[PDB]
Order: structure tokens, then sequence, then C-alpha cells
């Protein structure tokens, strides 16, 4: 007979902690046999991913390569969506205001004009942009993951 | 301004002038285009001879809407297939001169003893210009009606080839046929114009097409376009920074530089190709068209979540996944999406491409639809695209109550001189706004009340009551069955009791 008390007990702890934790981590197990040479040497569209998708098999072969390609494009589009929207608004406001200051300094033309007010507006925009950052604080965690 | 008169003189001018640019900009071309754009394309008449169950018939079609009502095996699908056969040849000639169209299948010929050939005739009227096309096939008859007469359609095809050869971004008529189950050249978008026939209940394919188009649209918004907007992000700022806060001669000197920068920024836009319905412009136009068709929704967008991606529709204050929709809404969604997709691509010059011209054939519109949906589909179809001709066949009486009586045709079967042939009639009343059963009785000639066995006792009890024999023992026995099946409070019993009381009072007065 086989003795499976230890594995059953250890796995029960992982399932219990996974029950009460939103994004609990799991150990990584993999095996790259000699058949990987033509895994890269040589269906319904997937829309849902999960950490248990990698747990179907312990070995690497065939369709895993295909899934990598489908996963990569999913990451790229996620970055592109976050590149647009409100992040572009701060891009337009902060750069133009900074450019407005820089040209004036370069121009050296002639109440001190409105240079102080422009600098104050730039400082306010920079402070708001810094406060708006969330998560990894570098475009959330999508662009950084792709790079 | 006759089309023929403008066409002949433009052809003569083109022949006289060898140079293409000389005739490219001239009064003859402008006159031809101007009179071509105001013409309204619509079919006028059709005749059928020895085709399937139809022996000999001539049908006149309306200019905006026409509804065919009939039973099973009455040739409703025969008429639509005949029109598709006629339009196939015109489409083939438009694509290329001297190209075969669709032939008549051998099994489609009538199986009568004395038949020899089957012929189809059609008439297309464009403002004042008229044309007619006849296609015929003989199975085994010794004498046939010569060959197909395609002379009329070749002139029209050459007209369209001429107009679109010199001036680009022209317009073409729309021909579509939404059939039943059965079963370069703007190909970058993947829409296929080669096939006239299209099938509904293919929501998966349209969903994937929408997702791929959205990804291409998002890709085009970046890269070199992001550079041009960056330049515009400073010229407008300079204009404001030079004319807004310092209003209160060196200060005015910078305005010339700012205007020079604006003109230089205009150089990049000048070196830009025409939109030609690019990926960005197609997406918003399609989405807005669907939103216009269904005003109950606020917006539609594709959301890439932390792990998944899906399309979210908002109505009221609730957000629904696209997959939560029922079968009827999916069918409407793909039908409107395909119509908008074809209309946008076929009219790249018009400011509002939803004002094109064409003919659309729909078979069994009421398939997979709740009765609450059937009562508003016609008004929305006829209001979203106001310049298209529709030919529709239907089975549901609920749809009929929303259609004017001037666009209703009824197919019957009558026998004349020992030969049974089909006939077309018209309703004798106005059926727009009437109740459901009135529409069923007048527009379909069917009994609205079933002939169930439980009904059999009802009329017998009524008849006994009307003959002043309600006190008879037979009536008393029958009342037990009726009152047991229906109940005391049912309105039908209540009116019967009212009649009983009225007759009793009349008998009391007469007796005294
Ligand atoms: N070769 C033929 N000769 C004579 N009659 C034919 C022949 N082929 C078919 N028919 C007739 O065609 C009739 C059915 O025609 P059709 O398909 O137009 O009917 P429909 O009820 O309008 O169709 P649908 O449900 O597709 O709208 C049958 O009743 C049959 O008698």
């Amino acid at each position: 007979n086989n003795e499976l008390l230890g594995v059953k007990k250890l796995a029960s702890i992982y399932r219990l902690v996974n029950k009460y934790v939103d994004n609990a981590s799991l150990p990584l197990m993999a095996y790259y046999s000699i058949a990987r040479s033509y895994i890269g040497g040589g269906a319904k569209t997937k829309t849902v991913w999960s950490k248990f998708d990698v747990y179907d098999e312990i070995e690497f072969d065939r369709n895993d390569f295909t899934d990598f390609f489908q996963w990569l494009v999913f990451l790229h589009n996620r970055a592109s969506q976050e590149k647009l929207s409100e992040s572009q608004t701060t891009i337009n406001a902060l750069f133009s205001d900074i450019q407005s200051l820089k040209a004036t300094l370069t121009q050296l033309s002639a109440d001190s004009t409105v240079i102080k007010g422009l600098e104050l507006s730039l400082k306010e925009k920079l402070n708001y942009m810094k406060s708006l950052q969330s998560g990894e604080h570098k475009f959330n965690n999508a662009v950084s993951l792709y790079d | 301004m006759n089309l023929e008169t403008c066409y002949v003189d433009f052809l003569e001018l083109e022949s006289h002038v060898i140079n293409e640019d000389y005739l490219k900009e001239s009064v003859e071309l402008q006159k031809l285009i101007s009179t071509l754009n105001e013409s309204k394309f619509h079919l006028n008449k059709i005749g059928i001879h020895d085709f399937k169950r139809i022996r000999e018939l001539q049908i006149s079609l309306e200019d905006d809407l026409t509804v065919f009502v009939g039973d099973n095996g009455f040739g409703k699908s025969t008429i639509l297939d005949a029109i598709a056969i006629v339009l196939s040849w015109l489409r083939s000639n438009i694509e290329k001169e001297s190209k075969p169209g669709t032939y008549i299948k051998s099994h489609e010929v009538n199986n009568s003893v004395d038949v020899e050939y089957a012929s189809i005739d059609a008439n297309i009227k464009l403002k004042d210009f008229n044309t007619s096309i006849l296609i015929t096939k003989a199975k085994e008859g010794a004498y046939y009606s010569r060959n197909n007469e395609l002379l009329g359609v070749k002139k029209l095809a050459s007209i369209y080839r001429l107009v679109n050869k010199y001036v680009d971004n022209a317009s073409l008529p729309l021909m579509a046929y939404y059939s039943i189950a059965r079963s370069k050249t703007v190909w970058s978008k993947f829409d296929v114009y080669d096939e006239i026939e299209f099938d509904r209940n293919d929501f998966t394919d349209f969903f994937q097409w929408l997702v791929f188009l959205h990804n291409r649209a998002s890709q085009e918004k970046l890269s070199e376009s992001q550079t041009t907007i960056n330049a515009l992000f400073s010229d407008i700022q300079s204009l404001k920074a030079t004319l807004t806060q310092l209003s209160a001669s060196t200060v005015i000197k910078g305005l010339e530089l700012s205007l020079k920068e604006k003109l230089n920024y205009m150089k990049s836009l000048q070196s830009g190709e025409h939109k030609f319905n690019n990926a960005v412009s197609l997406y918003d136009s399609v989405i807005n068209t669907i939103l216009k068709f269904l005003p109950e929704f606020q917006w539609i967008k594709l959301v890439y979540g932390d792990d998944d991606y899906k399309i979210i529709l908002k109505k009221g204050e609730v957000e629904l996944d696209i997959q939560q929709l029922s079968q009827g809404e999916k069918t409407i969604f793909t039908l409107v999406g395909d119509l908008a997709r074809r209309l946008i691509l076929l009219n790249p010059n018009l400011s509002n491409p939803l004002l094109g011209y064409g003919i659309v054939l729909i078979d069994e519109i009421d398939l997979h639809l709740h009765p609450q949906w059937q009562q508003t589909i016609i008004e929305r179809l006829t209001s979203t695209f106001p310049n298209v001709q529709f030919v529709i066949t239907t089975h549901s009486p609920q749809v009929l109550s929303t259609v004017s009586s001037r666009s209703v045709r009824i197919l019957q079967e009558v026998e004349v001189d020992g030969v049974n042939d089909l006939i077309v009639s018209h309703p004798d009343y106005q059926i727009k706004g009437v109740s459901n059963q009135d529409a069923l009785l007048y527009g379909m000639r069917t009994d609205p009340i079933p002939s169930t066995k439980e009904n059999g006792w009802l009329e017998e009890y009524k008849k006994l009551v009307e003959l002043n024999r309600y006190s008879s023992d037979e009536a008393l026995l029958l009342r037990e069955k009726v009152i047991k099946h229906f109940g005391l409070d049912h309105p039908l019993v209540q009116e019967c009791d009212d009649l009983i009381s009225v007759l009793e009072f009349k008998n009391k007065i007469n007796q005294h």
C-alpha cells in the first residue's frame, strides 16, 4: 500500500488558507523533459484565466506553447487600455504647461508676467498626478508587467 | 435632366477629349453626378411564369414597405427567391461585364404535364429611367423563349462603372437577403460583399469581429498620430498664452511665430491620406447606430478586467454582460450590426451614411421573438433607415397590427376554368392600431376562437338560453359541466346570467 497521510495533511493547509485569502499564493512545480525540443520546435477562444490553469499537468508539452501566445496578446491589450483614458489627460496638461514655462525661459522676452502662476499650476498638476497613482504607482501593474 | 441625355453627351465629350484631366473637372461630369445622386432606386413590377407552385402571376411592389401574408405552401419563399435570382445578374454585371449570374435549378420547374419553360421578368425604375430583365429556362420543351434578355442591365452596369471609374468615393446600391436556415475591394475589414445571402443566429462571429475591430482601432490611436496631437498640444497653448492673460511691441512679435507654428503643424495634416473609413471611424459609427436602434441603453464598451475581458451594456442603473441577453435580442443585435456594416462601407462620401439607397429582403421576421418585441420592430426598422425599400414576410398577427393597409398582400388559392392558381388580394379595412384578434380575423382570415371540446357545451347552453328554454332539465344538467369547468366568477358566465335575468324580466312583464 501507499502512505498518503502527509501529503493530504499538507495540502489541506493550502486549501484552507486559500479559502479565507483573496489572492493567496501557491508553490510552483514544473518539469522540462527532453521532449521540449519540438514543443517550440514545431479552438474556442479563451477569455477566462486562473491560477489553476497551470495545475492541469506537471510537464511542459505542445499546447502550452500555444497558450503562451494567447496570454501575451492579452497582456498587451491590457496595457493599451490603460495607456488611454485619464492617464492621457495628465499627459496633455503637465507637458504643455511645462513647455509653456520652458519656452519663456528660452525666449527671455523683454507683475513678472504669469510665470509664478504657471509654475504654481504645474506644481498642482504634478501633485495631483502623483496622488492619482495607485497600486505599483507606475501605470498600475500592467505596463510594468509587460516591460 | 434625363439620365440618358446626360450620359450620351458625357460619353461624346469623353471621346472628343483625349486628356483625362480635361474631362475630370467639367460641367458634364458634375451634371451627371448631381442627377445620379437624386435618383431613388426601387423595383417596380415582377412577373412569374411556371415557377414552382406559381403558374402565372404579376406582382406590384410598393416604394417603402411591402408585407406578404399567407399559409404554408403558398409560395411566399418563391417570390423572394425569384427576386434574389433577378438581382444576382445585376450584381455580377456590376462587378465585371459579361459574368454569369445564378441559373434556375431544374427541379424548380413546374411538374405539370403541359409546361415547357419557366420565365422570370422584372422592372427597375430609377427616377425616369426604366429597365427590364427576363431570364428563362426550358426543361424539355422543344420551343423555348430564346435566351435571357440582359441588354437593359448592361447599360446600367456600364453607367455605374463609368461614374466610379473617373471619380472615386462614389456610391453604390445596397442589395441584401436575410434568408432562412436552408443550407483590395475593402477586404481589410474582413466583411465579405461577394455573398448576397446572409444568415442570422451567428452571434459568435460578429462578437469576434467586433473585438478584433476594437483592437485595431485602439492600435491606430497611438504611434505617429500621438506625435501630431503633441504638436497641437503646444500651438493652442501658445495662442492662449499670448492673447489671454497679458491683455491688461516684442510681446506682439511672438504672435507671428505662434501662427507660423500653427501653419507648420498644418503641413503634417496636409500630408495625410483620406480617412476612407479607417478603423477608428468605423467603430464609433457602428456603435452609435446600434445605440440609436435601441434607445433603452446608455453606452456599450469593452472592458479588460484584471483577468478577463467582456462587453458591458448599461441600462438605467444596471450593467449587464452581453452574454446575458436572450436569443431574440441577440438576433436583433446581429441583424442591425450587419446592416450598419454594409451601409457604412457602401457610402464613404456621405456625411451620414445611413441615408443610402437599396433593397432589403427579410424572411420570417418574427422568428424567436417575444410578443412584446414584435410590436415595435417595424417602426424602428422604418425609422433608422428611411431611404431603403423593404420586402417582408411574416406569420405573427401581432406584427400585422402595426402595418398600414396599403402595404398588405394576401395570397389565396382559387380555381378558374378547372385550373387551380394562386391569387393576390388586399385587406378591406384599416388594420393599423386595431386589437390582436381583429388583425388576425381581417388580415389572415382565420377563426380567433378555438373549436375545443369544452367549447361545445358553451354554445349549446347559450342556444338553449336564447330560445327561452333555460328552465329545462337539459339546461340544468349542462350548466353543471359548464360552471364546473369555468367557474362562477368567469366573465362568460356573468354575461350568461345577465341574459337570464333580462329574459326572466321580459317573461314576467309579458305574463302579466
Ligand atoms: N416542382 C414543383 N412543382 C409544383 N409545385 C412545387 C414544386 N416544388 C415545390 N412546389 C410547391 O411549393 C410549395 C411550397 O412553396 P414554398 O417553399 O414557397 O412555401 P412557403 O410556405 O411560402 O415557404 P417558407 O416556409 O420557406 O416561407 C409546396 O406546397 C409545393 O406544392
